[PDB]
């Protein structure tokens, strides 16, 4: 989606409220989207998944940290995100259901933790925001 | 739905409050996905995100679709036949594009999540999320 100003600095904002949180809440992210939509977890064939996992400790702090990267760049995030749009699009070929569904478990895990701060706007912007990252992560440009 | 899907949605929507979360839910809706305000033009001011959720209609209607989802929970058997009529006023009559009922579904776990906090556990989501996919496939039936 196209991000408004106010989208820019509702996801600033919300992510920068995040903070040193950004690694567990992309951990619990993937646990509560292989638990939602187990189809996801054929893409993790070589992972453990099971509760508490290394590999999905470890994948959701990758996760996190390439959102806070594109939130740093939300100006530019194609060419900020060529490379895992590389790895997403091109190399794993990952349907683009799959990135609406990790969203969705984003937002739910936002949602879960920060209350207050989940306001209708900021939920809006992360929203166009979470398609945006996407939309980008499924294209071949 | 497994036995224990069931009791899960039975458990955590007995501690929900109805108006609360249906008034929650489709001003939320409206506000991340705007072009469904265009269904309900009649509510009036629908023009920024702090109108909408304040607005009186959308909270009377949120509540009585929050209370057409909570009926449903005592037939998790039969949301087909339950929600076969409203399938044909969502299509004939109003015309939703029977994606918007998974939007819709999937507002109401966030605002569950908000609600429960740490409570609505992925486990818990696993179990609603089946709720909206149910909910969503049985109001898209008869288009
Ligand atoms: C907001 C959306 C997403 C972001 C920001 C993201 C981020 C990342 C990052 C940073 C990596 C590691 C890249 C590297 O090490 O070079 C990665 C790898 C990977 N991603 Fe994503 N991802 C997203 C969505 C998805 C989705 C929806 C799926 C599939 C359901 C997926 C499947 C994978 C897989 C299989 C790997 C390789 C993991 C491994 O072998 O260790 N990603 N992702
Ligand atoms: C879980 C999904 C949904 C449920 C359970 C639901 C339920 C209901 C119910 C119970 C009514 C009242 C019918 C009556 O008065 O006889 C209604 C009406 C209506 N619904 Fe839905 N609905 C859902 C999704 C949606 C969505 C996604 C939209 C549009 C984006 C929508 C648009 C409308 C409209 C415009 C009305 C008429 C409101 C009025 O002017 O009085 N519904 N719905």
């Amino acid at each position: 989606m196209v991000l408004s100003p106010a989208d820019k600095t509702n996801v600033e904002a919300a992510w920068g409220k995040v903070g040193a949180h950004a690694g567990e809440y992309g951990a619990e992210a993937l646990e509560r989207m292989f638990l939602s939509f187990p189809t996801t977890k054929t893409y993790f064939p070589h992972f453990d998944l099971s509760h508490g996992s290394a590999q999905v400790e470890g994948h959701g702090k990758k996760v996190a940290d390439a959102l806070t990267n594109a939130v740093a760049h939300v100006d530019d995030m194609p060419d900020a995100l060529s490379a895992l749009s590389d790895l997403h699009a091109h190399e794993l070929r990952v349907d683009p259901v799959n990135f609406k569904l990790l969203s969705h478990c984003l937002l739910v895990t936002l949602a879960a933790h920060l209350p207050a701060e989940f306001t209708p706007a900021v939920h809006a912007s992360l929203d166009k925001f979470l398609a945006s990252v996407s939309t980008v992560l499924t294209s071949k440009y | 739905f497994t036995e224990e899907d069931k009791a899960t949605i039975t458990s955590l929507w007995g501690k929900v409050n109805v108006e609360d979360a249906g008034g929650e839910t489709l001003g939320r809706l409206l506000v991340v996905y705007p072009w469904t305000q265009r269904f309900f033009d009649s509510f009036g001011n629908l023009s920024s995100a702090s109108a909408i959720m304040g607005n009186p209609k959308v909270k009377a209607h949120g509540k009585k679709v929050l209370t057409s989802l909570g009926d449903a929970i005592k037939h998790l058997d039969d949301l087909k036949g339950t929600f076969a009529q409203l399938s044909e006023l969502h299509c004939d009559k109003l015309h939703v594009d029977p994606e918007n009922f998974k939007l819709l579904g999937n507002v109401l776990v966030t605002v569950l999540a908000i609600h429960f906090g740490k409570e609505f556990t992925p486990e818990v989501q696993a179990s609603w999320q089946k709720m909206v996919t149910g909910v969503a496939s049985a109001l898209s039936s008869r288009y």
